[PDB]
């Protein structure tokens, strides 16, 4: 799971 | 002689309040007063959401009436302004970046609608999170008891400095264990103030995407710290690109402060407003890396469509349209040219946007696409 | 209620202090039998004063306290940091049968009026002043054009 | 029929039989039901009766379904000595609160109440609480609402 | 709701 | 409801 | 799995 | 077979 930013 | 904290909380207890709230229902909670005057009243957005009517019941048991102003599910905070406001009392608050794990706190709340209820703890630990991973959540761990009711509560220190707001427990049977979950107050200092000056959150982002760093990662890579945040990737024309972050980067650092996990800095940035510009420590190939950044959003163009003037009174030339907007779905293709507009010329955006002042229910453009003439229409 | 000791030999009595005094805030300790455990101890604040509704028709002053508090901890004592009596723990607020760190305890200033009139006569002597109220909202001192937003409102 | 009717008042008896309505004979009674329960209050109407193989005539006018507020019905006392209480219903809002037959306001919310005009300016002020200084007998009491 | 001791 | 003193 | 107040 | 007025 990636996760944004 | 015995210590006590009634000299801390007949002056701060008057600054918390309690809510009542009105397929139809009827819940309660609990806010903080953060200005005086204004009867500026912070309290969980689970609490106010889908809330026709907001009654304020205060220390002594004044009632008054509040109204929305901005609220934000993804942080679980919101706030409301009570109307006619007199006499009311402020709450003093604290930078929370200062706490550490062993304070002694105090939790002030609602619980059960029995009326403002005080209970004492110390700091379990900091930025904990998990329970909802969609959520941005960097909470304040304590063992001060904590129920249904106390949600939009405050969490004080010693001083009756505001550090926190109560907004969640772990319980497996929904009742207090000695584990909750409070939002630090800097979180709600920053939530707060965008409230108050835009209704809304301008949410930033700086275009990376990652994942947290564990102990296994760490041996593969060669990296030092056992906990951060891991660069996965820059997005292209992100604030963290033209920065200078690659991937393989490893952030242990905001503005100095070191960084428990991803998913706690994550909560951070995503509660400071547009443009915040901030520090950052980096880790790459065991090297020591410093950047400066600045958030970003996630002529006059109307509706997707970048558009400008053309020649002198020529019209609104489309620059560029992106494949898959609103204003590609009514064609627009690339380098239209919009002579008029519903019988009315149009010789620059603002004579458009006197039109568009009007907001007609349905829009036929004169645009011109290579030599030919065409129409189209909106909404 | 007031149970006697039959041969009382070496005991120890406890002070009872002015409960009236107690502010939100004060430390708190509790002293009671928890599941028949023995005599365990508890620590917490005072959480509120004047609580009542847990059983309307009963005569409820309660502290609510943040000291832990189980089944079997009735009939103990609610103390300061002194040792001076303050209360009676006497009821939980637990949807679940184990404590959540709402206890409720009746001041002794009720018990040290309620224990004097068993001493002398077995039961209370229930008096009256003669009127009628109810609790003061609000909302009802805005018609009254009162001041003061919680009291007694004398119906008659 | 019922006590009290505009039909009580006019003559219907029970065992009577409606053949017309104003001269137009009568399709059923449900049809009858819909016709006047659509004409306004007051409607003068003529109707058909029959009882005893006689035919009867009757003109009605229809019926609802000093000072009343919510179920109860008030008037005034004396020259200003506030609003005497003539009778209250007791399952209606108004006795549902412990109001009784007799009583006497002398006045309402801090403000007098000399008749019934002071006190629907009491009404227009629209308190989310009313507090009453009405005497039953030799009493001063006070009775609240909402 | 509420529970005895 | 209606209490007694 | 969580739950909150 | 009730039915007002």
């Amino acid at each position: 799971c990636y996760r944004k930013l | 002689q015995m210590p006590s904290l009634a000299p801390m909380l007949e002056k701060v207890m008057p600054s918390v309040v309690s809510i009542n709230v009105e397929q139809k229902f009827m819940a309660l909670g609990s806010g903080v007063i953060i200005d005086a005057d204004k009867g500026y009243v912070v309290t969980n957005n689970h609490v106010v959401d889908n809330a026709t009517v907001i009654k304020v019941q205060l220390s002594d048991g004044r009632k008054f009436d509040a109204k929305m102003v901005g609220k934000d599910p993804r942080s679980d905070i919101a706030l409301i302004q009570i109307q006619n406001p007199k006499n009311l009392t402020a709450i003093k608050m604290a930078d929370s970046d200062a706490l550490r794990v062993g304070d002694y706190t105090v939790a002030i709340g609602n619980p059960f609608g029995l009326g403002e209820t005080v209970t004492s703890g110390i700091v379990s630990a900091l930025g904990r999170s998990g329970l909802n991973a969609e959520n941005y959540e960097n909470f304040i761990q304590t063992d001060a008891a904590i129920n249904r009711g106390n949600a939009g509560g405050a969490l004080v220190n010693l001083n009756g400095e505001l550090i926190g707001i109560n907004t969640a427990i772990l319980a497996p049977d929904g009742g207090n264990i000695g584990i909750g979950f409070a939002i630090p107050s800097n979180m709600v200092k920053n939530l707060t103030s965008q409230m108050v000056e835009y209704g809304q959150v301008k949410r930033g982002e700086l275009g990376i995407m990652g994942t947290e760093l564990n102990s296994e990662l760490a041996k593969a890579m060669k990296v030092d710290a056992q906990r951060g945040a891991f660069v996965s990737q820059v997005l292209p024309n992100s604030s963290a690109a033209k920065a200078g972050i690659k991937a393989g980067d490893v952030i242990t650092s905001l503005n100095g402060k070191p960084i428990s996990s991803f998913a706690a800095l994550r909560a951070q940035v995503g509660t400071m407003p547009v443009g915040s510009k901030l520090t950052l420590g980096l880790l790459r190939d065991g090297k020591q890396v410093n950047v400066n950044l600045e958030l970003q959003q996630s002529f006059n163009g109307i509706e997707g469509a970048e558009m400008s003037n053309k020649g002198k009174d020529q019209g609104v030339v489309v620059n560029n349209v992106k494949t898959g907007t609103p204003a590609a779905q009514i064609g627009l293709k690339k380098g239209d040219v919009i002579i008029g507009a519903n019988q009315q010329a149009v010789k620059n955006i603002a004579e458009l946007r006197k039109v568009l002042d009007s907001k007609p229910s349905v829009l036929a453009l004169n645009i011109q696409r290579g030599d030919s003439t065409i129409y189209l229409l909106m909404q």
